[PDB]
């Protein structure tokens, strides 16, 4: 049975979202690639380079016009006529628009594609812009986080393959399943927050007992993600469990919402 | 067309121009152009970083305690290393000393990254340059098992296993949905492995893709998550509690047991899968010990890494040696000083940046990041680069030099430095490896050598994980639990004006962050990153960087199929987001 | 001494008495005594359960909704099965119908337990009866690899692997701390595997010990924890939410993906490790296809399990067939009715309990659990037993009978019932297994056959896990999410007086819970458990149970070393806490 | 170097505590047995039976008198002169006393050994009695739960081996590391408890959103254990996370503290 074609493109990025994807524990990224989708274009993993790679791109988007999913990591810069991100000698934004035009739907992976992320933080030297401000005529599912949780990425993929539909989304385009509740609404340190039991300085007696990180700047109270329930790296930890407050990394503009160590 | 001489090379842009854009199986965005002569040998090579974000600009005005989180996002492949360099730089500026367990945990973080990054590079990034995946379909599973069993004690070697792998590949290809294998270079004459070795290698590709996810569980324990774990200025945030109430809220014995389990498995995988595979690539591709030398027999650089004495970054402390060699003089390993304005400098006469005088280099405490996209005549337009103009500005990557010399950094550079400083373990490993391949020592200074050194390093790092873990446990047995110093957490305690340097050895080479703080905020933040060195454009003297040099003089079998170019570039493990930041 | 005849056996307690107390590598507490003649042949066998807790007593006056949690603690080996029987019984009593997904999830929980329990039994409990661990030290690793590769596609078969396992065992025994291997029966003439098969089997023992921990992650997803997951009357507590806000607080796509991953891995391990090892034991121990037949060619019993149609416990619904065979008439599979007072009855004339008339049996709705420790005229005393008196009361285990017949239950019994009812998959599986061994179908009615059937059932259950998972996913695709029915959750909604039966097939055989509720509280709760059947003491007619029958007529090579006794008893997988409750 | 001798005995029990031990993910139980300790006697796992097993028992407690650790699963019954649990024809309590006399210290695994567990619930037909009411002259570390968490059992063992000392305990003899805080003090549903957001009936909308189980009988507020932090089966879940209130299974007398579905 043929597998759904997927085209994965990369704008301005750090590659954290690809790296997250390959961390998936269930299903393994191996089994996603071999059995669930046809990952037909992806610069970070594909054998072909240069003209050979671009022949794949052109062939896939033409052969599967209207039928492929476009995954986008990173974002397009509008500055310098788009030439802060050059793809086959031309602005990345041109490749993005070509790929978008044939896609049935778009997955905006990570805070970069969703919102802008670090390159969009003040003063945004490149005019990095999220996908939904450039592509305005296609379904876009935002999957924010820097990067999103590996098993959240793969769960969204399996949902779409199994159910043959896009996940239901909130008013911002984020899947309700994983982004419907705040980190702080499912945080195992909430008992301490409610009791006024706070870490006041690093490695103090409170920190050694796992007290709440609100006074150390935890942004969990304003952040929507699954970290406090699904956790990271096959359930091993999440930021707060390892003793650092949430940075707010799934939220639009989190880099510019004050110091990470200033209280919400 | 023009020609000139530099570094023993004749740079000649006559002849056919070939363009490879995008370079794939790297991190980020790169373009490479070459010219070839009538014998299909490269006589000119042009390295171009095709992305820029501007982290050095974004970091201005931030709280120094926040900086690590921003700069960590320079790169999700070498994730964590920029955070480490940042906390080092800010601690150096302010005058903070961290507790011993924090230093040990940071060294664990870095060694974990070396293991993970080198493993994924070998298989997922570089592997398909050496293994003809489609030829694996012709292999005899029994002969594959015999081959595997002759190379290693690794358990997973049955004929049935290799048949199952082969059948999975057959089923995958059969409907034409070749995915990542579409339009590859399969059948190119430079693919020299027999079919059984191709099947073995492909099986290991899949095993590594599965296993790599485990390694980073160490980052999750100490750092919360991977990619992009968390850190603090003053130590680490992962408070320890072994035997008191509330240990459920901290790094406790169960958490430490998890880390030990991962270390053991990581070492087993690297020693019995990656190491024998690297040696086998060497055995079947010996001519590549004479290709892609580049600057590795001329100029190499390491800053050093893994301070074993907390807060001591000197030679007696660093477990990974630092030093520089120039002019092919490996008998005189020179000391490196990152504060000395005559040592590290960056040039932008061939890069898309503005300086007041582009004919001079700037040390990073005097650095300037003022982007200026100005490609000149590129046989198209400013938004259609058909041919970069390497006589003018051609890259988003600045050109670093050391005392005016173009340097190679990374695993081969580090290996050469350690060897020539007389590190006993390195001398013994290198000599045994080259003997086993029946090659002279000079064979290490090559594309093949870069690969062999990286695999060696993954083994070294896996061993060091256990060493560091044992040091942590020793401290805990002695009742030393501290993980953070907070005496100078508050900005009212800091100098009004100060500056500092943070340095380490990332998987790809020498990394430095230079930070200046004023009035509690970052005034200047300049980064010089390993791929910035290696993928460097030219300087005012026309000197070429490591990638351009390594590509020079290379024969191409089939000009339209850049397999030789890919092999050499991939051997350096390019990280373009790192390079440009 | 006395002699009498029953069920084709001559029971003779003259001659030398041998005592095995404790029986090890079982769950719980058992004593076995035998008499042997001059020819070292067993002429009498005595099965004694040496523990009692009294759950049936403890359950009186409890809320029926709580009962599952109490009875789950009948056993931590067969963990979950008593909870399942309990919820079934209470739902039967009150008249509760659960939603389809709750039924499917309960079937997943049961299939998971079958896989886990059977695997651990094969390796950790029974394995060392068949595998001479110390003889593994004499194997040649290459010949071990060759053997393993001839039997299976399992990947972990390299000579280096088997050498490494052999060296681990060599180090283990080097200090003279042989641990669980100390004073074993190593070298006994009935150990027939060659050294290479012993090393293969020992490697697999270790692989199974590691792997079994994974299987029960399915229980943790749906039931919170293993051992002893959670359940509810009305369905399951694991609410599902795939596509709505708050799915992070429920069974969501990521949790289902974990379950799928575990199912695949479990099937692969059972099919490629346990199945070929069971067949290998068969190949090297064919004479054991004629030893330990016991009741398995006479009387066998299954209640049936795995209702595929929710709330339907009939023949058209149960995926694992029920029925009874008596008098060796396998052409007449009889239907079982657990409400019929003439069918299941328990006797206590040879057990430590009081009945008003100990010469008759009581159906469980009339059951009585009134403990009475009265060993009578033992050799020794009542607190220092040298020999039980099997003419009087000798066990904490009651004696269940079916229409007055002594029955064998468990994997062999189920296999015979399914085979003779004409279940296509069972007929094919059994026929192919026996053909591979060149044994007649009667060879399954034996100690060897019990082991073979158990391995086959693990394979069956692992396949069923995927079937049930797929049925759950089909429901979810159709928008059917419900996991609990709560319209009769509150006690005021219940009948003032009602009774119910909950039944299933536990790993070890036919399980039933009979419950009576009055005025919102448990009035009676009686359990008849599979090992209660198999390990049964005698009844008023002197009829022997399955263990005593299987031991009759067995030859012992060395009377002081009970290897043959252990082999046959372990083939039934005794669970003594179950048997006595 | 020699490994520390351990003798593991079994009274009235269900074997859940042995089963939990073999679930350990890190270290694997295999590695605990082969490399960390010398598990010198254990009826569930040992090759020898009958007279051969009892020769091991005698030989170990004699050769290593004063030097072995005694692990106890289950408990002794005092009823019927102890013959509710018979070991080699004699009351189990005699074996317990003989094994305890030679031990350097005793680990009371599970609620059975610690407190009594299910067989001690009303009306306690067998007069099942926890170890510390029978053995009064030896250090006893209580590790309660029905059963305790696998990786808590193995962590306690690794603590003892690595640090060469017993773990520090609370006033009830439980290791502070894992039993110092309540389930409810580290519960990820505590946001819901504090907001009055409760499941009121099974599979209601609240249940499908992961609301607090207090009104369903959750005993987390009065139960000391590590389940809400360490979790179960290599971090996969815990009772509450899978939708059932805590039963209180690590607490003395939990079976007789009212119905599991009555509020705390
Ligand atoms: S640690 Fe952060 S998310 Fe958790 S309770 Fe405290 S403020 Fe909320
Ligand atoms: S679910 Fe139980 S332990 Fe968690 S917050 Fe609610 S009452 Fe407390
Ligand atoms: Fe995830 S590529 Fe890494 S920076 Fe924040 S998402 Fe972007
Ligand atoms: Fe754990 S043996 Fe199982 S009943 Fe509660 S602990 Fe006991
Ligand atoms: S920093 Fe990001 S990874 Fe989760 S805990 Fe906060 S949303
Ligand atoms: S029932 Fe027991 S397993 Fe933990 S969540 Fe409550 S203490
Ligand atoms: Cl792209
Ligand atoms: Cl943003
Ligand atoms: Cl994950
Ligand atoms: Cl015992
Ligand atoms: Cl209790
Ligand atoms: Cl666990
Ligand atoms: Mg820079
Ligand atoms: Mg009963």
């Amino acid at each position: 049975k043929p597998r759904i074609p997927v085209v994965w493109i990369h704008g301005l990025e750090c590659t954290c979202c690809t790296e997250s994807f390959i961390r998936s524990a269930h299903p393994l990224a191996k089994d996603v690639i071999l059995s669930l989708i046809s990952l037909d274009y992806d610069d970070t993993l594909m054998a072909a380079a240069g003209t050979q790679a671009e022949e794949v791109f052109e062939d896939i988007i033409t052969q599967y016009n209207g039928k492929y999913i476009l995954a986008v990591e990173g974002n397009p810069p509008l500055g310098e006529q788009g030439m802060f991100c050059i793809s086959s000698g031309r602005p990345f934004i041109e490749k993005l628009k070509r790929a978008a035009a044939g896609a049935s739907a778009i997955i905006a992976w990570g805070t970069c594609a969703s919102w802008g992320c670090v390159q969009a933080a003040r003063p945004n030297p490149t005019q990095a812009t999220p996908i939904d401000k450039v592509i305005t005529d296609k379904p876009i599912i935002k999957v924010p986080g820097c990067p999103p949780i590996p098993d959240v990425m793969s769960a969204i993929i399996t949902y779409m393959v199994t159910f043959d539909r896009l996940p239901d989304v909130d008013r911002m385009g984020r899947p309700l399943m994983f982004y419907g509740q705040r980190i702080h609404d499912k945080c195992y340190r909430r008992a301490h927050f409610d009791a006024g039991e706070f870490v006041q300085s690093w490695d103090d007696d409170a920190a050694r007992k796992g007290y709440c990180l609100y006074k150390m700047g935890c942004k969990g109270p304003t952040t929507y993600n699954a970290c406090s329930s699904t956790r990271w790296n096959d359930g091993v930890s999440f930021p707060i469990q390892s003793g650092h407050g949430c940075l707010g990394c799934a939220e639009n503009g989190f880099w510019d919402r004050g110091s990470f160590y200033s209280r919400v | 067309s023009t020609q000139y001489e530099t570094q023993g090379y004749t740079i000649n842009n006559a002849g056919r121009r070939l363009v490879v854009d995008p370079i794939t199986r790297i991190e980020g965005h790169m373009r490479c152009e070459v010219n070839i002569n009538d014998q299909n040998v490269i006589t000119n090579a042009v390295s171009c970083g095709t992305m820029f974000r501007g982290l050095e600009i974004i970091l201005q005005g931030r709280d120094p305690r926040d900086a690590w989180a921003f700069v960590e996002r320079i790169c999700g492949v070498c994730t964590g290393v920029h955070a480490l360099a940042s906390v080092y730089a800010i601690e150096d500026a302010i005058g903070i000393k961290v507790p011993d367990n924090a230093n040990i945990i940071r060294n664990i973080m870095l060694a974990t990254l070396w293991c993970h990054d080198h493993l994924v590079h070998f298989y997922q990034l570089a592997g398909m340059d050496w293994i003809d995946v489609l030829d694996a379909l012709k292999a005899d599973p029994r002969k594959t098992s015999e081959l595997a069993q002759s190379l290693s004690s690794w358990p997973k070697s049955s004929p049935g296993y290799f048949f199952d792998v082969q059948n999975r590949l057959k089923k995958f290809v059969e409907g034409g949905q070749l995915g990542i294998f579409r339009n590859g270079y399969w059948g190119h004459p430079q693919y020299k492995l027999p079919p059984e070795a191709n099947l073995m290698g492909f099986a290991h590709y899949l095993e590594a893709l599965d296993f790599q996810r485990e390694i980073v569980k160490i980052h999750a324990v100490f750092g919360g998550k991977n990619p992009h774990p968390n850190w603090i200025v003053g130590g680490m945030p992962c408070a320890i509690n072994i035997d008191e109430s509330g240990a459920v809220g901290a790094v406790n014995m169960e958490r430490l047991n998890l880390v030990q389990s991962i270390i053991t498995r990581t070492a087993d995988f690297i020693n019995n899968v990656m190491i024998p595979d690297a040696l086998a690539i060497g055995q079947f591709n010996k001519p590549w010990s004479e290709i892609g030398t580049g600057l590795s027999d001329k100029c190499v650089l390491s800053y050093g890494a893994f301070p074993d004495i907390a807060n001591d970054f000197g030679e007696k402390s660093l477990l990974m040696p630092g030093g520089a060699v120039i002019n092919g003089d490996f008998n005189n390993v020179l000391p490196v000083d990152l504060v000395d304005p005559q040592q590290v400098q960056e040039f932008v006469d061939h890069a898309w940046y503005r300086y007041p005088n582009d004919q001079v280099g700037r040390h990073p405490f005097d650095g300037i990041t003022d982007p200026w996209y100005n490609p000149g005549d590129v046989k198209g337009s400013d938004t259609n680069i058909q041919q970069l103009n390497e006589q003018e500005r051609y890259s988003w990557i600045k050109a670093p030099r050391w005392r005016g010399n173009a340097m190679e950094v990374g695993p081969l550079a580090r290996t050469l430095i350690a060897y020539h400083k007389g590190d006993a373990a390195t001398v013994e490993s290198v000599d045994r490896m080259m003997s086993a391949l029946n090659l002279p020592l000079s064979g290490i200074q090559s594309t093949l050598g870069r690969i062999l050194c990286r695999a060696h390093e993954a083994q070294w790092a896996a061993g060091k994980l256990q060493y560091f873990f044992d040091k942590l446990m020793t401290n805990l047995k002695n009742g030393n639990l501290a993980t953070a110093s907070t005496e100078k957490w508050e900005p009212a305690t800091w100098p009004t004006e100060c500056r500092g340097v943070g340095f380490t050895e990332a998987p790809r080479g020498a990394l430095g962050h230079w930070a200046a703080i004023r009035d509690g905020k970052i005034d200047l933040y300049q980064c010089v990153v390993p791929t910035t060195w290696n993928a460097s454009p030219r300087d005012p003297k026309g000197q070429i960087g490591a990638y351009e040099a390594a590509l020079m003089n290379t024969k191409m079998a089939i000009p339209e199929q850049p397999l030789e170019i890919l092999r050499t570039l991939h051997s350096f493990d390019p990280c373009l987001a790192c390079s440009t930041h």
